[PDB]
């Protein structure tokens, strides 16, 4: 599984991302595809609110949250998909832990 | 709020 781990404070913030998964998987531009990923992520869904939004509003009522997939565009034209589920965790202040799941199908 | 690109440099350095 070829994934980046995030960990969010209540506001939303991101205050960690570990890329140990991507820096062992062998391929270059992973730091490209990071960023990439985080971006699509956080960008509105049309009308609607963009997945980081949904799920931080889910995850803080309910405790935990899943995206569907979203693309994006590496740097050289490639298209990759991903998808996102966080954790609301009670350790310290609580925080959310998000792992994004990177399909390049 | 979304992280700018200087927040996930410092992020992806730490």
């Amino acid at each position: 599984v070829e994934s980046f781990m995030t960990k969010q404070d209540t506001t939303g913030k991101i205050i960690s991302i570990d890329t140990s998964s991507l820096r062992a998987a062998g391929r270059t531009g992973w730091e490209d595809l990071v960023r990439k990923c985080i971006y699509a992520f956080f960008q509105p869904q049309g009308r609607e609110p963009s997945y980081a939004r949904q799920l931080f509003q889910e995850v803080m009522t309910r405790g935990t949250a899943s995206s569907p997939s979203y693309r994006f565009i590496l740097n050289d034209g490639t298209m990759l998909s991903a998808h996102t589920r966080c954790k609301l965790c009670y350790p310290m202040q609580p925080f959310i832990m998000g792992i994004h799941i990177i399909d390049r199908e | 709020l979304p992280p700018t690109e200087q927040d996930l440099t410092k992020l992806l350095l730490e």
